[PDB]
């Protein structure tokens, strides 16, 4: 279901940090 | 007498002693973790830098005023609780990071009491898979 | 699984985050008080440094091991409750200051919860004073 | 009456600093 908004973000950023830092 | 220097001269030297405390923490801290360290202060510099906006509207969520630090604590522990990977606890981090300089005119206490016990430990834990990733 | 870089992770997250605070909170610090928190830098690091063996001393004193918080205190304020000349304020800062460098192993809140409160306040009192006294 | 040592010396000090201040 839905998160937070802050934890959606964050898990977003994340998601974005892993792909990069490949 | 004249008072209207005392607040200033208690601020002062509340940000003062809360310096040189540190210093002594870092003296003590081998050549190793002081790397660590340094590695820390980059990649969260490097994240809030890039992430700037997104971490604004986070901010925003956070720094309203009908809201206690267990509150502001759930709505940033919640990604972690899922999802554990080393660019979240970064992420998440970098965000603590950015309301520390922010509130500057808080008691740093109210940013202390976000991190410590469940915040620190749930980032701590495999922490080595956390080094390995800034490292 | 491999938990040997957990405690590491956690303090180092801890003195990370206890610096940020410290920026955040000199960023706030207009140009008048930036000018007079670095003569307290300046004036106390002069004072540990010509007073050391003194001060060495004193720190024996209340580096043992039989010794509460609240008792430490007692011996480092008493001067002040009956001399409140600024140069024994200063005196007792350096003092303080001192006691933050070596005690980096420490607890920070070991350190904050001697200077916080009375300690605090009475070398606020008169605060003008005292900063004409370094400035 | 004795002043606990630690008090003692730091106003020992503190007179030291008031002479070369001035």
């Amino acid at each position: 279901s839905t998160m937070g908004q802050v934890g959606r973000q964050l898990a977003i950023i994340g998601d974005d940090i892993n792909r990069r830092y490949d | 007498a004249a008072i209207e220097f005392d607040e200033i001269v208690k601020k002062l030297l509340n940000i003062y002693i809360n310096d040189i405390c540190t210093t002594g923490e870092k003296r003590l801290l081998n050549n190793y973790e002081k790397s660590i360290l340094d590695r820390i202060y980059k990649s969260c510099e490097y994240i809030k830098k890039n992430y700037e906006l997104d971490f604004n509207s986070m901010y925003n969520q956070i720094n309203i005023n009908n809201i206690t630090t267990s509150d502001i604590k759930s709505k940033i522990i919640e990604a972690l609780l899922i999802d554990s990977r080393p660019s979240v606890k970064l992420a998440t981090l970098s965000f603590i990071s950015l309301i520390a300089e922010k509130w500057g005119e808080k008691n740093r206490a109210k940013i202390m009491e976000i991190l410590s016990n469940e915040i620190v430990e749930k980032i701590s834990n495999n922490g080595k898979d956390f080094i390995d990733f800034i490292d």
